[PDB]
This record gives structure tokens, sequence and C-alpha cells, in this order.
DNA sequence: GATCGATCGATAAAGTTTTTTTT
DNA sequence: ATCGATCGATC
């Protein structure tokens, strides 16, 4: 939200997470819509868990 | 005044040399062990001395024996002095050492930094990559030809 | 008050100032760390440097902001850091005879009031790394974050000098105190003597200690471009020795620069080079008490303490009772029962397990190397069989030998901890069963023939194929 | 005999692709 | 090419 939000709240408007962001990013293949979705949550990554105790 | 010192520590290990630090009689531990040290010397020829830390710490009662732990690297060539004048007196080419051994306490490596300079420390660990056996000098018949080279120095 | 021309401090004002303050205390700080005491800290410990006879004390000098005078004593600490700490050195040894005025019987009033004490701020200010050190910073407190990565022994300093000419007995003893070695150009404690031989007795006058020790700051958000540089230390104190090298690290350091001469054998120098001067550092038989052994017995009192000792090895791992047993049990490993003549056995055994791939095989390896302090720890090929021990290695400081002990030799004290037992080459796999039998090492190496022990105890975690 | 000036002599350099047995 | 040491000359 530091004044690029505006184009930052296209994707909040729009929606479209599923297909949009998946035709998005790399658009110069053939077909594989499906395996070019199983990159992109890699990209965001996903933290496990703030574990506290000993247990990495 | 640490002439005299030397000196007084030149006799007080001489008279040491006189006496023993023998504890029982005739029970073993035949007494005047430093006498047959000359006697043993002056037949195999082997040109060394043994002495302990026990037996000198224990005749001035610490009095003595405390001060060469911090100077004898000034009065190792005071020692010599008397006991090479003790030799005469007691027995008939002659170059010594000083060979202290034993003392109580054994430190690592990673402890020398301001009292190791003159002082007495046993030091353990392993040894690895030797050397040769080249000589060594200590005393010179070198002089210059300007007129006779008997200078020794 | 004075007035140096170096600097622009004053008369001793702020010792007295922080006398009050040091003695006058008994709690500050309440107000910018707002929370809701009754002593500082200081105060039970100035009494404790007595008592113990250290030098040193750790000052955590945050406490000069805290208090509403000495922000000009705590903004000249921070301005000409040395004559700072120079003043200080002599109010503590006053401090400190300001308690035995009181107290006429703390240690005669001669002996501990020889040997000079001395301070530490420490934890002072803020830095960022190495790329905002401008040439500005000249005399000032550091605080750098970083990691040390090798060390040299140490090499002696002129601190006292000695000479004696070829007279018969003159042993005067000059000092230094500079980088400038002074002499005589003529002869003295006589009347004819002329000038003349002044000699040098090198090895004779005593020096202190000093160290080098190199640095290079961690990666701590880097922009992943820039190459992580470095930067030396030194060292004068009573602090040779005790950091060992490659830790996380922390330093209180000044400022300081030197010349450098850039041929061999001329006076001649002009791109200087910079180091720090640290004066406290920071890395981030036990003392066996009663209570511990009063606390444990009555878990001793506690039949199921095997039971109990089952439970508590695992945190998240599933039951599985069994693999339990031997794990404790060989950290409970047990003694060297060791005869006078014949025999010489020891009571350590040796546990593995194989099977399922994946079921925290590595973890609970790793829960064993959290038990244990000093332990090892293998690897995928860190080492090998002639890596492990056996060494010719041309180490880039001196291109000699050196002979560092394998891992198996390194767990004197622990539990050897390894893998890979089915893909371990065959070239090794073959000197472990002298260590199953001889307990030993024996190493044909072009150095030096030894037959050194190995006090170890192994487990094997395998791998199906 | 000592001090100053002039003349003569000595002091500074740098490496890391082909080829052998061997495991 | 520069610096240091030694020798010679002058005061």
């Amino acid at each position: 939200t530091s004044d690029v939000e505006e184009r930052v709240m296209e994707l909040i408007t729009s929606g479209d997470v599923y297909n949009r962001l998946a035709k998005s990013i790399a658009p110069e293949i053939y077909g594989n819509l499906d395996v070019k979705k199983a990159l992109l949550l890699l990209l965001v990554g996903g933290v496990d868990k703030r574990v506290g105790d000993g247990m990495k | 005044v640490d002439d005299v010192t030397g000196e007084k520590v030149r006799e007080a290990f001489e008279q040491f040399l006189e006496d023993f630090s023998v504890q029982s009689t005739d029970t073993g531990e035949v007494e005047k062990v430093y006498r047959a040290q000359i006697e043993f010397m002056k037949i195999y020829d082997l040109n060394t001395i043994y002495i302990d830390y026990q037996h000198l710490s224990m005749r001035e009662n610490g009095a003595l024996a405390m001060a060469i732990s911090e100077q004898y690297y000034r009065f190792l060539p005071f020692l010599q002095k008397g006991l090479r004048r003790v030799v005469r007196k007691y027995a008939p080419e002659r170059v010594f050492q000083i060979s202290f051994f034993n003392l109580p306490t054994v430190h690592r490596i990673r402890d020398i930094r301001s009292e190791k300079i003159g002082s007495l420390l046993s030091i353990s660990g392993t040894v690895t990559r030797t050397s040769e056996v080249r000589p060594e000098l200590y005393k010179a018949s070198f002089t210059c030809d300007m007129c006779r080279a008997i200078v020794d120095n | 008050l004075r007035i140096i021309w170096g600097t622009n401090v004053s008369i001793q004002e702020c010792t007295t100032n922080f006398r009050n303050f040091l003695m006058s205390f008994k709690y500050k700080f309440r107000k910018i760390l707002d929370e809701r005491d009754e002593e500082l800290y200081y105060i039970k410990q100035l009494n404790e440097m007595r008592e113990l006879g250290t030098s040193n004390l750790n000052l955590d000098a945050r406490n000069l902001l805290a208090y509403k005078q000495t922000e000009d004593l705590y903004h000249q600490l921070l301005n000409y850091p040395q004559e700072v700490i120079s003043i200080m050195d002599q109010t503590i040894k006053d401090c400190m005879v300001s308690l035995i005025v009181d107290n006429n019987l703390d240690y005669d009033l001669d002996e501990i009031e020889t040997k000079f004490y001395k301070v530490r701020p420490y934890n002072v200010g803020s830095c960022k790394g190495m790329r905002e050190l401008n040439p500005n910073d000249i005399d000032k407190l550091i605080n750098l974050k970083g990691l040390v990565l090798r060390s040299t022994p140490v090499i002696p300093d002129m601190k006292v000098a000695f000479f004696k000419c070829n007279v018969c007995d003159h042993t005067m003893a000059v000092e230094i105190d500079r980088g400038v070695i002074q002499e005589p150009a003529r002869c003295e404690r006589i009347d004819c003597n002329e000038p003349n031989s002044m000699s040098l007795i090198h090895n004779r006058c005593s020096f202190a200690d000093k160290q080098v020790i190199k640095l290079q700051e961690t990666p701590d958000f880097v922009p992943d471009g820039q190459t992580p540089h470095s930067i030396s230390l030194c060292v004068y104190d009573e602090l040779v020795d005790s950091c060992r090298a490659g830790d996380r690290i922390e330093v209180t350091g000044t400022f300081r620069s030197i010349p450098i001469r850039a041929n061999s054998r001329q006076r001649v120098l002009s791109l200087y080079k910079t180091y720090v001067d640290v004066v406290h550092v920071k890395k981030v038989v036990r003392q066996i008490t009663d209570q511990d052994l009063a606390k444990i017995r009555e878990v001793a009192a506690r039949e199921d303490l095997y039971s109990l000792l089952a439970r508590s090895i695992a945190p998240s791992i599933y039951e599985l009772e069994d693999v339990k047993k031997g794990i404790l049990l060989q950290l409970f490993g047990g003694t060297n029962k060791t005869f006078t003549k014949g025999g010489r056995y020891r009571g350590d055994i040796n546990i593995l397990l194989c099977g399922d791939p994946s079921t925290s095989k590595s973890q609970i390896l790793q829960y064993v190397h959290k038990i244990t302090p000093r332990g090892v720890y293998t690897s995928g090929k860190g080492s090998s069989a002639v890596g492990l021990t056996a060494y010719i290695t041309r180490d880039v400081d001196t291109k000699q030998l050196v002979l560092e002990s394998g891992a198996l030799v390194l767990s004197d004290g622990g539990v050897c901890c390894i893998d890979e037992f089915d893909k371990m080459s065959d070239s090794t796999r073959s000197v472990l069963h002298e260590v199953m039998e001889q307990q030993t090492i024996s190493i044909a190496k072009a150095g030096i023939i030894t037959t050194l022990n190995a006090r170890s105890s192994i487990l094997a975690s395998a791998n199906p194929i």
C-alpha cells in the first residue's frame, strides 16, 4: 500500500487468481497451465510454523 | 648487589652439594649422592649434572629456589662458575650444562604471555618434523690480521 | 580546569560526578523502559571486586544517558576515547580505596592497591557493519557484528627496554613509551667513560602480550551481489586466546590508523591501512550444586525412571518403545572397567538401526547431538579415507605439516554419530574395525608413526538399497 | 682530533598449463 | 635513482 496500491488493488478487484495469474507468468509456452501453478506457490513459499521450542 | 647475591647463590648451591638430601641410612639410599654424581662422571666422562627441584627447594625453604625461577635467564652463567670452582677441589677440556628436571606443575602451550621471559616452565605436547645435526659456536678465536689475530673474545 | 592542546577535557569533576552517581544510585532508568531494583548491580559488584581481587569492571555505560548530569562526560567518551579510560583507571583505584578507608581490615591497604584495575564500556551505541565507516570516524567507539576467521600466536611488545655497554657493571633500563627508542651517545656510570660501544641486551627486559585476529562480517542482509569483506583486530589485555576462531562475535572497539612503508628497505611511505583496537569482546568439571542431586534423587525414588526417560526423549516422535531403550543406554555409556594386568576391556557397546527411509532417522541423530555437548557430526564426504586423519596439508600460513585428528579421535568424551554405511567407499570402512577392536588409529604417513588411542563410542544409521 | 662534506657503492622484480604414474 | 657509509680535508 505504498502509493502503487492503485495497481495492487487491480488484483483484489478483478480477482482471477487461479488462471489469470497462471497465464501471467511465462505466457510463451505450449499448454501446461497445471504445471505453471505448481511453481507460483513456491514463489510465495509458505512458512511451516514458528515453532518456539526445539522442533526445527 | 646481585653480584654478591649471585655469589650468595654460588656458595649456597655449592654448600648444598657438600651435603646430601638423604633421609634413610643403610636401608638403601647411600648418603652424599652428589659426590657419587661426580664419581660416576669421572669414569664414563659424559659431562652432565642432574639436579631436581625438590631438594634445592627444601634446603633454603624456598628463600633461594624461588629466586632462581625468575632470574636464571641471567643466573645461568653464574652457577656454572661455582661448580667450576668446586670440581678442582673434589676431582681431577671441561664444558658442562645445567640440567634441572621435575618441576611440580605442567602447562599447555596456550599459557605463555608475560611471566614467561626468564622463567622455568615444564611443557607437554607431541613433536613433529625434526631436522638435522649442525654445529654451534658460542666462543671465537677469530681476530683481525692487522698485527696479531690471537684476540680471544 | 586544565586544557590540552589535543582535547578539551576537564579536571576531576566528572570523576566525582561519577562517584556520587555511582554510590548514590540505588535505581535509575525506570522511565526509558517504563514497565511499572532496590539496589544497583554495581554497588554490590564494587564490593565484589576486592573480595575476588579481579581487575575488570564490565561497565554497561548506558547509565550516563539515563542520569540527568554526566552527559558532557558521556559525549566526551565517544569523542576522545583514550584519555577518558585513562582517567577512570585512576578513579576506580581511588574509589576502591574509598571503601578501604571505611574498613581498614580490607587487605592491609597495600597489596591489592598495587595491581591496576581497569574498566570495559560495552554495548554502547549501535553500528551496522562496514559500508558506513566514513573517513571522519577517526577516534570513536564502533560496534561491529561479524565473524572471526583465524588467529596467530602472541608476539611480544616493547614495554620496557634495557642497556649495557662494555664497562664493568652498568645496567640502566630506559623506557620507550612511544614509537621511539632513545639512546645515549656517550657513556656514564664513571668519570672517564667516553663515547663507546653501547650494546642492546634484548632478552632481559620484560614484554606483555599482543595478538592480531582477522575478521570477516557475516552476510547480514547484504544486497545479494556484494562480496563480504574483511578487517583485522588487535588486543592488549588478558583476552588473548580466550576467543577461538570461528564464532559469532561482537566487539566494542576504538579506531586507529597506521602508516606503512612502501619499499621494504627505505623510510618512504601513502594509502593507509586501518585497524580497530578492542576494549571488550562478546560472543552473542561443571559447578556441581546439591539441589540438583537432591532433585534427581526424588526422580531416583520414582521406579518409573526408565519409563520417565522413555517419554522424555520424544518431544514429537511416535512412541516406538524398543528403539528408545538402547539410545539412552548407549548415552549412559558404561565406564572403563580396566584391570592392571590383562584385559583392558571397556563397557562401551554399539547399537545400529536400518529400515524404513526417513522415519526421523536423522532428527533422532540430531536429537542425540543436542544431548551431548562434546561430540561429532558426520557429513556427506566431508571426511574420507585420507581426509579423516593423516594430513600433509600445505596450509596458507606456513606451508608446513599439521596433524589434525579425525572425528573418531575427536569424540573423546562423546558418541560417534555416523551415517551412510551402505554408500561409504571401500577404501575406508576398513579402519573402523581397528577402533572397534584396539580402540586406536594406526597412522602410516610420511611424517611420523603413532599408535594414538581413541576413547570412542559409536552408533550406525544405515539405509536400504 | 673531531666534524662535515663529498663520493662511491649497494638496493628495490614475478610464477601456476603440460605431462607423469596412480586409484 | 636514492640513501647510507666511509674517507679525506679543514678547522
